[PDB]
């Protein structure tokens, strides 16, 4: 069924599955026309499927071409996102193939679904998880070949890096979580603090800064406190009297 | 005419035939139900006074045989049969009649509601639905489930109808997803009406018969099979237009006749809802539309 809190282990065990968001599938900028009308103009964007087991990225860009002549653009974005998931799927040896496919949105249900008809043995899920994925497109590396791509084109990223060689994927789940939490609440804030020591640097083939082990625990608690500042700020509430269990309960979830 | 006779009503019951009902006291010196009209299929239907739980019945049509109902003490129901014997038949008949024993079908000749309901409902048909084939009559009662039913659990006591699925391979053609989703046509008309039914004669009376069950025996399944394949059509871009029209007449006679205290148990809020004003076909209902949205307004 759904995935929620009560099970965040299953994410974590030994039955391949893969995350898909659809989010930043149809990008438009909306403009007026000359004659004072209101129109958009698509931008490349992108499939976010992610085995969260693994840090794999499977980033499907999606080329403005695809919406060429096309009518009800939002309907078939949907439909486009589950295509590519099955081509995927398929493109993947038998043993590499997901065993479950958990969508951040339920309006991709159904065409992930029917595109999967000959897989019948792969669960298609939900969750109830608000999962910040749509801020993949605030990760620079990502955008910039997003952005540049000139025609359909699949890329691969770790998104953990190599952290997995020092931490456990849930930790490395829940520290991408607040990492993205962080760029879509806030995407100035949090891009100083990731970058705001020239001498820790982004190795050519990552993502993210080269942290040390203590230097991810002040990370990760200054991006706590963009989440709480951005809160206080939004719902004009002094942070001052949170409690650490009022803080906890805020940022999850 | 035709005329169906009892050997007696040893049980309370009430006793249906098509539309019409009536009561049946314990041993009560009733004998049967006769001008039964000719040229359509019947169904006589009972539930007992005791035991509400038993609603069960027979399809039949009377150009196929003498049919007679005889309650059984051991298995507890009245069972229909038939007599090989014709001159038997004839003397059983007319004693009764000249006693005056028997119901008389109570159809009034303005009142085409019957024929409305079975149009295109064929005996041979519902036997092919019902598999029994030594007899030439149908029991369908209020428990038995579909083939389908049973995929998702006796299968000689089946309800065999045409499995409709709008997620599965035979409703969606690979390279066509999204399209086949959205417009269910090729499911609809290349599968469905070319392949399986091979005309919109055998899917209506597939349809009506559905609604039939759904209706005199509180089967379930049955109303899952008539909502499913009014929304395969509804859902459908392109359907002839003559079957629009019939559907429309169709749909319009089994709301009509549907008991308004039924509603809430026979009809889907979402399949209606999604026919009347979301569909392809959501102005191509007009009777069906205007007696639901005069006679049902709460579910929509
Ligand atoms: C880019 O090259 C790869 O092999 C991709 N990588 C993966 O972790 C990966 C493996 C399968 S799908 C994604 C690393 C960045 C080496
Ligand atoms: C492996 O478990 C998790 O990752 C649980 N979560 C967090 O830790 C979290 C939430 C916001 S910032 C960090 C999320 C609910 C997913």
């Amino acid at each position: 069924g759904a995935m929620n809190s009560s099970n965040y282990a299953e994410l974590f065990n030994n039955d391949i599955k893969l995350f898909v968001d659809d989010t930043n599938v149809y990008r438009v900028t909306v403009h007026k026309t000359f004659e004072g009308n209101v129109a958009t103009k698509a931008i490349n964007g992108c499939i976010f499927t992610l085995n969260p087991k693994t840090g794999h990225l499977f980033l499907k860009i999606i080329h403005t071409s695809v919406w060429a002549g096309q009518k009800r653009l939002s309907q078939l974005a949907k439909w486009k996102t589950a295509e590519e998931v099955s081509a995927l799927v398929r493109s993947l040896p038998k043993e590499e193939q997901p065993k479950q496919i958990i969508v951040t949105r339920k309006a991709m249900l159904d065409p992930l679904e029917v595109h999967m008809l000959d897989f019948p043995n792969i669960a298609i899920r939900p969750t109830e998880l608000r999962l910040p994925f749509s801020a993949a497109m605030s990760i620079d590396k990502l955008s910039d070949v997003v952005m540049k791509a000139t025609e359909p084109q699949m890329v691969l990223f770790n998104i953990y890096d190599d952290w997995l060689d020092r931490i456990s994927s849930y930790t490395a789940f829940s520290r991408l979580t607040l990492l993205l939490r962080a760029l879509k609440t806030n995407e100035e804030s949090a891009k100083m603090i990731l970058l705001s020591d020239p001498t820790i640097t982004i190795k050519s083939y990552h993502l993210w800064p080269s942290f040390t082990d203590e230097q991810w625990i002040t990370i990760e608690s200054q991006m706590r406190d963009l989440i709480l500042t951005e809160y206080g700020r939004k719902y004009n509430v002094n942070i001052s009297a949170l409690t650490q269990t009022e803080i906890k309960d805020i940022i999850l979830g | 005419m035709n005329t169906v006779p009892f050997t007696s009503a040893p049980i309370e019951v009430t006793i249906g035939i098509d539309q019409y009902s009536f009561n049946v006291k314990e041993n009560q010196p009733f004998h049967g139900i006769k001008d039964i009209p000719i040229g359509h299929v019947h169904v006589i239907h009972f539930q007992h006074a005791d035991n509400s739980s038993m609603r069960y019945g027979y399809w039949f049509d009377c150009r196929m045989g003498n049919f007679y109902i005889q309650y059984d003490p051991k298995d507890g129901l009245y069972k229909m049969m038939e007599e090989r014997d014709g001159a038997k038949f004839e003397n059983i008949v007319h004693n009764f009649k000249e006693r005056q024993m028997m119901v008389s079908y109570p159809k009034i000749d303005e009142d085409d509601t019957w024929y409305n309901l079975t149009e295109f409902v064929q005996m041979d048909k519902i036997r092919k639905i019902v598999r029994k084939d030594e007899n030439q009559f149908s029991y369908v009662d209020s428990s038995m489930t579909t083939v389908q039913e049973n995929e998702l659990s006796d299968p000689a006591h089946s309800l065999n109808y045409t499995v409709i699925n709008f997620k599965s391979r035979e409703a969606i053609r690979p390279g066509h997803e999204m399209e086949d989703f959205l417009d269910k046509s090729y499911y609809l008309n290349t599968v469905m009406l070319q392949g399986i039914f091979k005309n919109s004669s055998n899917y209506f009376g597939e349809l009506q018969f559905a609604f039939l069950n759904a209706m005199f025996f509180g089967n379930y399944g049955s109303s899952l099979q008539w909502h499913a394949m009014i929304e395969l059509i509804c859902s459908s871009a392109t359907v002839p237009k003559h079957m629009l029209d019939k559907l429309d007449e169709i749909l319009y006679y089994q709301i009509k006749t549907l008991p308004e205290q039924y509603s809430d148990i026979l009809l889907n809020e979402r399949v209606w809802n999604i026919c009347l004003y979301s569909s392809f076909q959501k102005n191509s209902l007009h009777n069906t539309e205007k007696i639901m949205e005069n006679k049902y307004p709460e579910l929509l």
